[PDB]
RNA sequence: AACGUGUCGCGAUGGAUGACUUGGCUUCCUAUUUCGUUGAAGAACGCAGUAAAGUGCGAUAAGUGGUAUCAAUUGCAGAAUCAUUC
RNA sequence: AGAUGUGGCCUGGAGGUUAGGACGAAGCUUAUGGCGUGAGCCUAAGAUGGACCGGCCUCUAGUGCAGAUCUUGGUUGGCGUAGCAAAGAUCUAACGGAGAUAUACUCAACAUGCAACGUUGGAUACUGGAGCGGGGAAGGAUUUCGUGCCAACGGCACUCGU
RNA sequence: GAAAUGGGGUGCCCCCACCCGUCUUGAAACACGGACCAAGGAGUCAAACAGACGCGCAAGGGAGGAGAUAUGGUUGCCAG
RNA sequence: GUUUGAAAAGCACUUUGGAAAGAGAGUGAAAUAGAACCUGAAGUCGUGACAAAGACAAUGGAAGUACCUCCAUUUCAACG
RNA sequence: CGUGGUUGGUGCAGGAGUGGCGAAAUUCAAGCGCAAAGCAAACCCGUUGCUGAAUACAACCCUUCAUGUGAGUAUUGAGCC
């Protein structure tokens, strides 16, 4: 009941999705929609290079006062961030994508991004004492993030 | 502003009605006509009791 | 039983918080007119290993007889009216007795003092 | 209700609201405002008391001229007819049968009797309006509405088994006729089928105009206001048109082409 | 350009509204209707094949006896007989 | 400010009447128009719903919200921000672990899998016998111990754990 | 198989236009209350008089309490 | 409120993952009824498609226009 | 000579109260998206007559191949209690 999109050809796209994610939903935000229109290759390798450090995750909507660097001008940024845990929970919904891919019988080299959406997930509770005896919360924030990707070749 | 009316006197100072402080002193006849049954029934029931004086 | 009154929340209490003896009674179905006509009597309350046919629901026109009177959750169980799970594995399926008339009678002598009880001759 | 609790205000200098607070700790509760109409778990405004007026009385001269009333409108045909009775085959309004029907043992003897003085298409009409009342007075008692058919009237109390069952027919006795039968709505013409003994004793129950009644102490039905109760046929008479005013010729009309102004 | 802004379609978060109601509240009635040293009310600890809480009961312990009922209980096991009593 | 009028509108229930509903009622939705000066009413479409309900006349009341430092629930900007800076400190190799040494080609490796966990060995420190030593009271009452195990908790982490 | 008038939607132009509620002689105020939404949320009920109006009877009016029997009936209707 | 459904028929099995889960299948009228599971509002958010737009904070009024419109109504021939 | 069941003991008979038990008749006939629907404008014609604007819909349009109505306490027609 939840993907916002249907593929054009459901017989050339494979499906991925994650329940409830437990990232931030803040990072995963712009890890995620930094690859949809990439093919499924040059986005799996942007974030081999993001774990290196050599290429960075644009942050575009949930930025203000982050630190402004040197590589976010790939994305015509000025800051942008290397978000390591939302990365590599975007990389095991990748590798989901593509089993979804071989097991309809498609090959995973010509898979387009089509259809990235992060949307927030129901947050978790705990607490944190403050000055004075006052107690206040201390939210998790975690998210949903579904995608396809349709093969365009030929 | 009162005016040409009559001086009240309407003696409701001791805490009658029952409010959530106040248990009340209050009489009302919601029984009136179940009392009116039971009395009658009660001497048809009687009358049979003590027949045929 | 009478568990239909002036009250509804008081008729519809006494009939989901009654007694297993109770829960017999109102548990009843129709008899065959053919059985029916023969102890001239118009309803009985279902017990196991009797035969009966169902009237109602997607297995209407099923025959069989009862093996459980599953008076907790209401309902009645037939051998032949049944379905598969996931499994493959056969589960029965229930029926409240409304939905199904008796066509054979499991006769003990208190239940045949049953019959001579509402016999309406 | 709503004050069962040991709530006060936590006064002025915190910045809350100035209202009766629940006591204690521990719980969610707790701190919570109560003790106004506004206030979850408080108490409603001017919670409601069993001494408030109920019953109403009403005088006894007024109680009886509004039985004479709704029962001299169920002689009209025309107003028994406005108020939804289907008695498009009826013989009679008023309808008066015999006293043969107070010896009726049998239900479908009963309603052979109201095929054969033709009412039973106002039975017929209460039966298609059974439904299921709407709202939430059907988790409270009263599940199911039909219309008001037909009153019957008898005699006496006896006779009334064969028609008890009838759903739609209502019974009545005439020594206490009810206004809130004769009259169901506030609506008057009520159909009535009147028994033959329960009809030559309503002069005694209520009088005459210028005869007491035996039952009702001192009651003579009340005078008319208006003798003949038409007062457009006194408006087209030729002795009321006699002395009108001649109806002048009146100033002839405008045109198309306005006027000079 | 990017951020942003607006509008629609689809998703999420949220848990209102409607429908439902084995509950409350209010009224009225019927009694061979009113506890305890013959140990009460209350409190405590236990009791099932499986059993935390609750319900029921008290080392005869989710009950023994008797009467009525007349084939269940059932989450899963177990169980003489598959039923004039036993 | 105030008074009043309204065959003026709206909500719950009751008495009557007149009708709707599994060929889809209430509810919800709106670039759904229509019409009323207006409160409002009504139609249409839901790729919504799944069983109740409308109109008119009377009767009745716990009957109309935008604000009361209003009550209760939820949400939101601030904001991936302030911060997570006392009590010196960790490093190394081998094992364990899903937690790696993770790459579509025509690529030798660096420049495209980072970070982080436990155990033993080794190195380096610290506490410094008014001890991050070993036992008791009060308080707690299974935190003790083994074995599994990682959802939530241990404000970072965990394969560890009171 | 479209044309035509409207209505609705989004921009644009020229023009006009101070923030709402409140106390106050005077608030756009450098005067109070005011982040968003849903759901609740405040002239009620009884008693005594009075006036206006509706209704009955009228030198009379009307109970109330209680009886009575349709009902000494009925699950109920019917506490009417 | 446990109110999933008429009935658990409570998703066998396949292959990705250590798993949570995902992608398919399957049951059922309905799974956008998949387990505190009917309806699923407002506020808030994501996404696809678009409309644009300087800095006059925004909203607002009037009057046109530009583009759009799962909307209404009318008209199609010796006729509106 | 009568009387007392409230003198005590022995007996026994009805009732009430209490508890079990106890009634009528269609699962009637039409089948499924579409007539298991209507019309004949008080009543009566009518136990009768003639009647299908879903040749449906499934989302920018047309075509090709597919899918799609849970249970009748509804509807209609007969018969009952
Ligand atoms: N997008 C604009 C907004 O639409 C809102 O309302 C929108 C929704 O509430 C509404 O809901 C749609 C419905 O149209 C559509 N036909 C079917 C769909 N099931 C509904 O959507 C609903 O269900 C899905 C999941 O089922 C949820 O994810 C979603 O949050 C929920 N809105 O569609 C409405 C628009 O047609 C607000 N009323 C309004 O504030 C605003 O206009
Ligand atoms: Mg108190
Ligand atoms: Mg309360
Ligand atoms: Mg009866
Ligand atoms: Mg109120
Ligand atoms: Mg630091
Ligand atoms: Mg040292
Ligand atoms: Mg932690
Ligand atoms: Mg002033």
């Amino acid at each position: 009941t939840h993907y916002s999109r249907k593929p054009q050809v459901s017989s050339k796209s494979a499906k991925a999705k994650v329940s409830d994610l437990r990232c931030h939903y803040k990072n995963t935000f712009e890890t995620a929609n930094v690859i949809n229109g990439m093919p499924l290759r040059k986005a799996q390798q942007l974030y081999r290079q993001v774990l290196a450090k050599t290429r960075c995750i644009p942050f575009k909507r949930y930025n203000g006062k982050i630190g402004r660097t040197a590589q976010a001008k790939e994305w015509g940024q000025t800051k942008g961030r290397w978000p390591r845990k939302s990365v590599v929970a975007m990389m095991s919904l990748l590798k989901n994508a593509e089993a979804n891919a071989i097991e309809k019988g498609l090959d995973p080299n010509q898979m387009v991004i089509k259809h990235v959406q992060v949307d927030q997930a129901a947050r978790m509770r705990r607490r944190t004492y403050r000055a004075h005896g006052r107690i206040t919360p201390y939210m998790c924030s975690p998210c949903h993030v579904q995608l396809f990707m349709s093969e365009k070749k030929e | 502003p009162k005016g040409n009316n009559a001086i009240p006197h309407v003696h409701q100072k001791k805490h009658w009605n029952p409010c959530s402080s106040q248990k009340g002193n209050v009489k009302v006849f919601l029984n009136q006509p179940a009392q009116k049954h039971r009395r009658r029934r009660l001497r048809l029931l009687k009358a049979k009791k003590v027949f045929p004086r | 039983a009478s568990i239909k009154c002036g009250s509804r929340r008081k008729a519809r209490r006494a009939h989901f918080q009654a007694p297993s003896h109770v829960r017999r009674v109102l548990m009843s179905a129709p008899l065959s007119k053919e059985l029916r006509a023969k102890y001239n009597v118009r309803a009985m309350p279902v017990r196991k290993d009797d035969e009966v046919i169902v009237k109602r629901g997607t297995f209407k026109g099923r025959e069989g007889k009862v093996t459980a009177c599953y008076r907790l959750k209401w309902v009645i169980l037939i051998d032949k009216v049944n379905r598969e799970k996931a499994n493959g594995s056969t589960v029965a399926v229930g029926i409240h007795p409304s939905n199904v008339e008796i066509t054979k009678l499991k006769l003990t002598h208190h239940r045949k003092s049953i019959l001579e009880r509402k016999d309406r001759s | 209700s709503g004050m069962n609790h040991s709530a006060h205000s936590w006064g002025t200098g915190r910045a809350v609201a100035r209202i009766p607070r629940i006591s204690g700790g521990g719980t969610s509760t707790s701190g919570a405002g109560a003790f106004g109409n506004m206030c979850r778990g408080g108490r409603m405004f001017a919670p409601t008391k069993i001494f408030r007026r109920w019953h109403r009385k009403i005088n006894l001269h007024q109680k009886r001229f509004a039985v004479v009333s709704a029962l001299a409108a169920s002689s009209v045909p025309s107003l028994v007819m406005s108020r939804g009775h289907r008695i498009d085959n009826v013989p009679e309004v008023p309808l008066v049968v015999e006293d043969s029907i107070q010896g009726y043992e049998k239900t479908k003897e009963a309603m052979a009797f109201l095929k054969a003085i033709a009412a039973i298409d106002d039975v017929n009409r209460v039966n298609d309006s059974r439904e299921i009342r709407a709202g939430r007075g059907k988790m409270r008692n009263r599940r199911y509405v039909a219309r008001r058919g037909p009153m019957l009237v008898m005699p006496n109390n006896k006779g009334t088994r064969a028609f008890r069952n009838i759903f739609g027919l209502d019974l009545a006795n005439v020594s206490a006729l009810n206004l809130l039968h004769l009259a169901p709505g506030g609506h008057v013409g009520r159909f009535v089928i009147w028994t033959k003994s329960a009809f030559e004793q309503l002069d005694k129950i209520f009088g005459t105009f210028t005869e007491a009644s035996a039952v009702k102490k001192g009651f003579t039905l009340p005078a008319p206001m208006l003798t003949n109760t038409d007062v457009t046929r006194i408006m087209q008479s030729e002795e009321v048109r006699r002395v009108l005013k001649p109806k002048k010729l009146q100033a002839k009309k405008a045109s198309r082409y306005q006027t000079p102004t």
